[PDB]
Parts: structure tokens; C-alpha cells; sequence
């Protein structure tokens, strides 16, 4: 009931509302509208005070009192219409992934690994 | 100035042009309402730490980071006053500090990615290719 | 209009009167394009815009 | 008396020399009149 | 399904920070009291209802001369149906 | 120490007591610019002593340039004369030096860091913005641009006797955070 979210519902909820308009009167009208991407979804990591980023195992988060997360994009279409004629990639949020996820780095991860990972198998 | 000041505080220290590409603030009168602003607390009462951000998106490891602050260290120590926007010196440490290594970092990668023309990256490394014989530790 | 010139000589008197420059060089070089040297030259420009 | 009418565009100058760029004008040099399109007044100022 | 980021989380992630570069795209990137009265007479003449604002702007003159011009030069009417029109 | 500061600009204003015709001032002067869309003022020059002169319509006219107060007094008299040579009855009237640029160099490097931390109500120091420390003195009210060069430039005097007590009192200081 994870693998189902991160992968799907994630992205149908964004494509219902990609877009949302504004038209501006003139004395010809603009219009502006904004319109979304497909959603892209990191593997999970931490932004240190410092200001540094870096992947995160499920055994420092715990020690660090940190959260398992993994941060999300998605694609923008500004752009701008004036009325009927039009003249990156982009962070959202940071989130918790269930463990064992695909998103997880474990959901690969070899059993002795996991010793060296310090996850009880 | 209200941030940069409070991360000036929090021992972290950011560059003008990096919350100029934060906010616009054409940076003049906001270098004097920065400046008059420490001037206030003043009365109301360093260039090395970005270099682990810097390499931080550079994907590198802490080494060239750690011999970029000797030689960051020993430039300014002895002659070389380095860099009058010494941000520059820090950089051309991490190139000349990539430069110690084999490992890809092309000024140009460098220069678009840290926000300085190369100039200055073989300038600071030009007279660190002559400064590099007393920048020997390892 | 075709040919390309280049003057280079000594002001000594210009003024500036509503968008209008006014030059004055002595013993002045043009090169065309050749080169002319001219004593005499009175400049006086206005506003193209 | 080789007086030259032309219009300025732009001028360049720092406390020692003027540079009158001069377009769509006319030169007249030693009874000869010298027809231009693009022209950079290089005067020298002491 | 969704394509996730292959790269190293750095590259990733420095760029939605601060990538040091701006503005990529164009999206919503947005007088003479004889002269100043001849003038004042004129458009008074030229319409009756010559409004201040209006002529200190056709006017292109310091605000202060044209209406000092419109003053006595023009009816200076601040009230009724004709508001701001000095004939 | 035994160093004098090198005076580099003095700023000086002067009356001439008529209303001028820009224009014809600009057109008849032999050296003087005036865009009026730009700025409101002639500005004019002569060579000997090289000065600028920012001549207003007013007849308030401002000298800078000049490197002593009888150049900048010389430069006011002259273009006085030139103006009065036009057909205005000009005078050189109310010359007063307003700015006193100088500068000098202790040869020894400075520790500024250490200094603005030892003097930080008076000085100001970002080295990312400015390569100098700013010394505001408050007698004389002078202030310094403070250089690890050794370069010191000194400013905001109205008399060079400010110039000089104020590198006077600046040298300790310098002598202090010279960085050895």
C-alpha cells in the first residue's frame, strides 16, 4: 500500500490540478497560466544546518533523531498568454518513505549487508 | 542584512551575490544597510566555511576540502593578500586543491558552477603554481 | 554613404546647447576607409533621436 | 568654412579626450565633400 | 510509473536551491512663467476642458509653473460637473 | 611614522553672482560640457590647474581636481575670468573648500580583522564588499580607508591640517595591527 502510493497516486494527484489561470486586462488581455510535470522522487537524504546534503541510512536517522524522507519534484510550465496567444524542474517537499520501500535504499540491500548496514536482518 | 547577519551569527557564512540570488536587493544600498546595519549593532553590542557547501554540490570528498584550508591557510598568512573578494582565493584553493587531484573538475565546470571566470582560477592558481611548492603538507 | 573615417585631433573649444555638441580640433587626422591631415575642423552635433 | 554638419549618437570621454561618434553626415575637406555613414571623433583634450 | 533521479542527490538538489542564475526565462518579468502660461493659454485654447495633470504631462513642464499658468490663465475649476477641466 | 598624507582631491564651491545662459557659457567657453537632460549644471575644465568645474545656472559653480586649496582657489579665478569673458559679470565669490581627499602609504601590512575587531564602532569592514577598512575618527572628524597594503586614504576634511591629525592619530594603530 506504499509501493502503490509513491509510485501512482502521487502523480494523479498532480495531474488533476497541473494547471490554474490568471487573465490580465489590458487597453489586448493577458492570461496567465501555470501547469505542472510528471513528479519526480529522490533517494532519501538529509539537508544538514551547515547548509550540506547527503543520502541518509534508516539507522543514523534514528540516532539523529532525523525523519526518512526523500524529497520531490516536479515540472513546471510557466508561461503566459496575451488573451488567446502564448508569448525547469522544481523541489515540493520533502517525504517519508515506509521502509522497505523501493524508495528505500534497503528494499535491494544484501542480508550481510545489512550488518554493515547495523539493521537487524 | 537581516539573515545574512543572523547567518554571520549562526556561524555560517553566506556570500552577498548567493541571497542576492536569493533576493534582488541590487546589493548598494543594501551593502550599506548591511554595513550600517553591523554598525548598529556594533553599537547594539573568515572564508572558509563555505568550502564544504561549495564541494557540496561538487560531490566531492573531504580531502581536496581539507587541503584547500591550508593552502587557504598558508596563502594568507604570508604574502599574496589573495583575492580582495577572497571567495576567489577559496575557490581557486578547491581547483588548484582538484588540482592536486586527478578527478574531474574542470574550471569550467568549476566557474559555471561556482560562479567565477576562470580568470582569476588560473590567476590564484598561477601564482599558486608558484605557491604550490611551499603548499607541500601531504 | 560608404566611406569609413577616423578624426583624431586636439579639442579646444566644444559646448553642448539644448542636445547640441559642438567640437572644435586643430591639426586634425582623418584616416578614410586614406588619411587627410586637416587643420581646420568645426564639429558641431545634435540629437539623431 | 569647413564646417561639417553632422548629428551625434553617442560620446565617450574621461577628463582627457573625446570620442563623438557621428552618423549620417558630411565632411568637407579641401573643397572636397566626404560622404559617411559611421564616424568616431577622436578628439584629444590636454 | 515515475522516473526517479539517477543522479547523486548534490546535482539534484543544488539546483533548486540557489543555482546562481536568474531570470532564465521572460515570465512576468514586467519652467518659465511666459512659456508655462503661452502654453497654459493654449491648450485652454485648444480645449476647454485642458485638465492639470493632463496638461503637466503634454506640457512636459515642472507641475507648479502650469498650474500657477492654468491660475489665472484658465478657470480653475476643482468642483462641479467638470472636474479638473480648466477653460 | 614621518609620513604625510598626499592630499588627492580637494572639493571646493564658488560664487559668481549672475545668472549664466548655459548655453551660450557651454558654447563660447573653451572647455566646459553641459547636458542639460542629464544634469543641470555646466561642467567645466581648464588644464592649468587641471580641475573640473560644475558650473549650475545659478552661478553656483563646484571645483574638485585641484591637489592644494590655492590650485582649486586658481582654478575658480580662472574659470571665473573665462566666464566673464562670455559677457556675464562673473565673480569669483564665496570659494570654500568643501572635500579634502588625501592619501599615503605606512609600507607595512596590517592585520585588519584584528583592528575592526579592536575598533569596530569605528570601524566598519566587510572585505567581501570593500578590500579596505572604513575609519570614521571623530576628531578630527575624518575618515580612513584602511588597506592591509599599508595604502591609507584619507577624507571628509574641509582643511588638510584634519588630513594630517588624522593620519597622526591613525598610525599607532596602524603601527599596532601591522602584521609581522
Amino acid at each position: 500500500s506504499f509501493n502503490q502510493f509513491v509510485d501512482y497516486t502521487l502523480q494523479d494527484i498532480i495531474c488533476e490540478d497541473s494547471t490554474l489561470i490568471l487573465e490580465q486586462l489590458a487597453q489586448i488581455s493577458r492570461k496567465y497560466e501555470i501547469s505542472f510535470g510528471k513528479i519526480y522522487v529522490t533517494k532519501p537524504m538529509v539537508n544538514e544546518s551547515d547548509g550540506v546534503t547527503h543520502a541518509l541510512y534508516p539507522q543514523e536517522a534514528r540516532l539523529r533523531n532525523l525523519t526518512y524522507s526523500s524529497g520531490l519534484f516536479v515540472d513546471v510550465k510557466k508561461r503566459t498568454y496575451e488573451l488567446k496567444y502564448e508569448l525547469g524542474k522544481v523541489f515540493i517537499g520533502r517525504l517519508p518513505i515506509m521502509l522497505r520501500s523501493k524508495n528505500c535504499y534497503l528494499s535491494e540491500a544484501t542480508e550481510s549487508d545489512l550488518y554493515k548496514l547495523k539493521e537487524c536482518p | 542584512a537581516s539573515i545574512l547577519i543572523g547567518c554571520r551569527r549562526a556561524e555560517v557564512a553566506r556570500t552577498f551575490k548567493e541571497i542576492q540570488s536569493l533576493i534582488h536587493v541590487k546589493t548598494k544600498e543594501f551593502g550599506k544597510t548591511l554595513n550600517i546595519m553591523k554598525n548598529i549593532l556594533r553599537g547594539k553590542s573568515q572564508n572558509l566555511t563555505y568550502i564544504p557547501r561549495f564541494c557540496s554540490h561538487l560531490g566531492l570528498p573531504m580531502q581536496v576540502t581539507t587541503s584547500a584550508e591550508y593552502t587557504a591557510k598558508k596563502c594568507k598568512e604570508i604574502k599574496e593578500i589573495a583575492g580582495k573578494s577572497p571567495i576567489t582565493i577559496a575557490v581557486v584553493s578547491i581547483y588548484l586543491n582538484i588540482l592536486l587531484f586527478q578527478i574531474p573538475i574542470t574550471a569550467a565546470k568549476v566557474g559555471q558552477t561556482l560562479q567565477v571566470t576562470e580568470g582569476t582560477i588560473k590567476s590564484g592558481y598561477k601564482i599558486l603554481y608558484e605557491h604550490r611548492d611551499k603548499l607541500v603538507d601531504p | 554613404t560608404q566611406s569609413k573615417l577616423t578624426v583624431k585631433g586636439n579639442l579646444d573649444t566644444y559646448g553642448f546647447c539644448d542636445d547640441v555638441w559642438t567640437f572644435i580640433v586643430k591639426n586634425c587626422q582623418v584616416t578614410v576607409e586614406s588619411v587627410i591631415s586637416v587643420d581646420k575642423l568645426r564639429i558641431v552635433a545634435c540629437n539623431s533621436k | 568654412e569647413n564646417l561639417m554638419l553632422c548629428l551625434y549618437d553617442k560620446v565617450t570621454r574621461t577628463k582627457a579626450r573625446w570620442k563623438c561618434s557621428l552618423k549620417d553626415g558630411v565632411v568637407t575637406i579641401n573643397r572636397n565633400d566626404y560622404t559617411f555613414q559611421k564616424a568616431q571623433v577622436e578628439a584629444e583634450w590636454v | 510509473r515515475i522516473t526517479t533521479l539517477d543522479e547523486t542527490v548534490g546535482v539534484t538538489m543544488s539546483h533548486t536551491g540557489m543555482s546562481m542564475r536568474s531570470d532564465n526565462s521572460n515570465f512576468l518579468k514586467v519652467m518659465p512663467k511666459k512659456e508655462i502660461l503661452d502654453y497654459l493659454f493654449k491648450l485652454f485654447d485648444e480645449y476647454d476642458y485642458w485638465s492639470l495633470k493632463g496638461l503637466k504631462e503634454r506640457t512636459r513642464q515642472p507641475e507648479a509653473h502650469l498650474k500657477e499658468c492654468l491660475d489665472k490663465v484658465a478657470t480653475l475649476v476643482k468642483k462641479g460637473p467638470y472636474a479638473f477641466k480648466y477653460t | 611614522s614621518g609620513i604625510v598624507p598626499t592630499l588627492q582631491n580637494i572639493v571646493a564651491t564658488v560664487t559668481l553672482g549672475c545668472r549664466l545662459d548655459l548655453k551660450t557659457v557651454a558654447l563660447h567657453a573653451r572647455n566646459a560640457e553641459y547636458n542639460p537632460k542629464r544634469f543641470a549644471a555646466v561642467i567645466m575644465r581648464i588644464r592649468e590647474p587641471k580641475t573640473t568645474a560644475l558650473i549650475f545656472a545659478s552661478g553656483k559653480m563646484v571645483v574638485t581636481g585641484a591637489k592644494s586649496e590655492d590650485d582649486s582657489k586658481l582654478a575658480s579665478r580662472k574659470y571665473a575670468r573665462i566666464i566673464q569673458k562670455i559677457g556675464f559679470a562673473a565673480k569669483f565669490t564665496d570659494f570654500k573648500i568643501q572635500n579634502i581627499v588625501g592619501s599615503c602609504d605606512v609600507k607595512f601590512p596590517i592585520r585588519l580583522e584584528g583592528l575592526a575587531f579592536s575598533h569596530g564602532t569605528f570601524s566598519s569592514y566587510e572585505p567581501e564588499l570593500f578590500p579596505g577598512l572604513i575609519y570614521r575618527m571623530v576628531k578630527p572628524k575624518i575618515v580612513l580607508l584602511i588597506f592591509v597594503s599599508g595604502k591609507i586614504v584619507l577624507t571628509g576634511a574641509k582643511q588638510r591640517e584634519e588630513i594630517y591629525q588624522a593620519f597622526e592619530a591613525i598610525y599607532p594603530v596602524l603601527s599596532e595591527f601591522r602584521k609581522m
